[PDB]
RNA sequence: UGGGAGAGGGUGGUGGAAUUCCCGGAGUAGCGGUGAAAUGCGCAGAUACCGGGAGGAACGCCGAUGGCGAAGGCAGCCACCUGGUCCACCCGUGACGCUGAGGCGCGAAAGCGUGGGGAGCAAACCGGAUUAGAUACCCGGGUAGUCCACGCCCUAAACGAUGCGCGCUAGGUCUCUGGGUCUCCUGGGGGCCGAAGCUAACGCGUUAAGCGCGCCGCCUGGGGAGUACGGCCGCAAGGC
């Protein structure tokens, strides 16, 4: 147990999933916008990036933690709203930092990304 | 509010100045445009060669993550 | 309308309580132009009220439309290829419309074979929890809860 | 002779970001995808997270109406070999020039042959949706190919739809790169607006589509047709 994590939310397009993980990047719990009784492009709404946020965060209570460092990668539409949730949620917020992966001209998209 | 504009002399193809250098970086560790810096088209072309040359060396960075 | 915004009608404060809630209310119940046989429903509903729960038949009139008022209802819109039910506030305009259409409907579905009984039944049944007009708000406000998914769509 | 700028070309190295795969950890009920879904993937433990390793391909910011090249084209960084071009000095030669039917060389992509390589993407192909049907558009997969060496192929909206050289004819403005007497003047490029002039008009206008001279290529109503036949070239596709 530790009252110190981290908390990494993957805001794709079609999806929020939102992960507590100790100091070390082991994961404690998650919950996505499926995990809650969500299907389909509703998975992608802002409120179900809202109750995501949430329910990791009321999981991670559960299990006894106070602070968490949030990780935010993707620009989906989930993403400001789930980081506020977070931040109202009873968990001390101390930083948030913006970790979305960008090539350096690496891979080929694929053709709906071209 | 410029970078040349804060600053003495100074060669411009030294690679291993980082203190001055650095201050031709953003936040993230990007080059910054001419707008943000003032030099020439030609100084400018100089400052990004040697800016690659120390991200090489090991010195600058190549990206840094963005804090709010 | 396009142009402007339509100026809302001022009723007259009826003629026993000066209540112009009382006047929509009668206006609710009225069709065909038959105001006085309207009005005197409304009279022989708040004579039984005086009977049966005997506090004031203003006050359980004011508490049945305050009870069914709604503060969420949803909105059909067509985006892309699919229907959504956008949640959105009501304004308290439209609360008393809706409040008053749905309890004379609520009344006039209830079994009794008059009409004054009915509706003063359907008064008191909203007054303290229950009634057909509750149990639609109840309705109208659980789909738009069901539906906040689709806030950002309005 | 002295200097300059440059993704000009060839060869050898090596930097990080990211995708994929494998190993280990931790952890659980879905992930992915769309207009909405479904196929698919996942309790035989996926997705999201952390650490390690391997491999291939492409080089974010700088970066541009920027630069280089005869054209096609050229972009991480370093070293070597090499082409063109510009300015200053006004030093040398002494018309040694321009153009160019044939010839020779180069020539995007796709394609072909023999070896290698193969992450991502992705013709053909398979499946799911959509639809009246859907041999498509959207989604999940997927082989050549895309990459490297050598050898072929020789085409294009290979376009500025504008052949090359030289001289002459108001300016204004933006920009790259030199020299100076560095306010400003004087070279060489790249754009915008406009004298005169030109044009059917659109527009062009010292980077001419103006005024002239030299040489080359090409046109002569539309279709048939860049087809047929003959000839030459190519392994083939096909090219002239
Ligand atoms: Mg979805
Ligand atoms: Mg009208
Ligand atoms: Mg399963
Ligand atoms: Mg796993
Ligand atoms: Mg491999
Ligand atoms: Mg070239
Ligand atoms: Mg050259
Ligand atoms: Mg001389
Ligand atoms: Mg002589
Ligand atoms: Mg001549
Ligand atoms: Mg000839
Ligand atoms: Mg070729
Ligand atoms: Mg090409
Ligand atoms: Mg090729
Ligand atoms: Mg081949
Ligand atoms: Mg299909
Ligand atoms: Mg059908
Ligand atoms: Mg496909
Ligand atoms: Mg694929
Ligand atoms: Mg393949
Ligand atoms: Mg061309
Ligand atoms: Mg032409
Ligand atoms: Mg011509
Ligand atoms: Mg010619
Ligand atoms: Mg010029
Ligand atoms: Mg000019
Ligand atoms: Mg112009
Ligand atoms: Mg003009
Ligand atoms: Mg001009
Ligand atoms: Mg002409
Ligand atoms: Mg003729
Ligand atoms: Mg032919
Ligand atoms: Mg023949
Ligand atoms: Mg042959
Ligand atoms: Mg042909």
């Amino acid at each position: 147990q530790v009252a110190s994590g981290r908390a990494y939310i993957h805001a794709s397009y079609n999806n929020t999933i939102v992960t507590i993980t100790d100091p070390d990047g082991n994961p404690i719990t998650w919950s996505s916008g499926g995990v809650i009784g969500y299907k389909g492009s509703r998975k992608g709404t802002p409120y179900a990036a809202q109750l995501a946020a949430l329910d990791a965060a009321k999981k991670a209570m559960a299990y006894g933690m106070q602070s968490v460092d949030v990780i935010v990668r993707g620009t989906g539409a989930g993403r400001e709203q789930a980081i506020r949730a977070l931040q109202a949620s009873g968990l001390q917020v101390k930083s948030i930092v913006d970790d979305t992966p960008v090539p350096h001209n690496g891979c080929r998209p694929k053709k709906k990304f071209r | 509010a410029k970078v040349k504009a804060t600053l003495g002399e100074f060669d411009l193809r030294d690679y291993r100045n980082v203190e001055v250098l650095k201050r031709f970086l953003s936040e993230t560790g990007k080059i910054l445009p001419r707008r943000r810096t003032g030099l020439s088209a030609k100084e400018q072309r100089i400052l990004a060669k040697t800016i690659k040359r120390a991200r090489i060396l090991g010195l600058l960075p190549f990206t840094e993550k963005l804090v709010r | 309308a396009r142009r402007r915004r339509a100026e809302v009608r001022q009723l007259q404060p009826d003629l026993v309580y000066g209540d112009v809630l009382v006047t929509a209310f009668i206006n609710k119940i009225m069709r065909d132009g038959k105001k006085n046989l309207a009005a005197r429903i409304f009279y022989d509903a708040c004579k039984i009220i005086q009977e049966k729960t005997g506090q004031e038949p203003l006050k359980v009139f004011k508490q049945a439309v305050e009870n069914v008022k709604p503060r969420m209802e949803v909105r059909s819109r067509r985006v892309g290829g699919a229907n959504y039910q956008v949640p959105m506030e009501v304004s308290p305009r439209r609360q008393q419309s809706l409040a008053l259409r749905w309890l004379v409907q609520a009344a006039n579905q209830r079994p009794e074979r008059r009409a004054a009984v009915r509706i003063a039944h359907e008064l008191m049944d909203a007054a303290e929890g229950k009634g057909g007009a509750v149990k639609k708000k109840e309705d109208v406000e659980r789909m738009a809860e069901a539906n906040r998914a689709y806030a950002h769509y309005r």
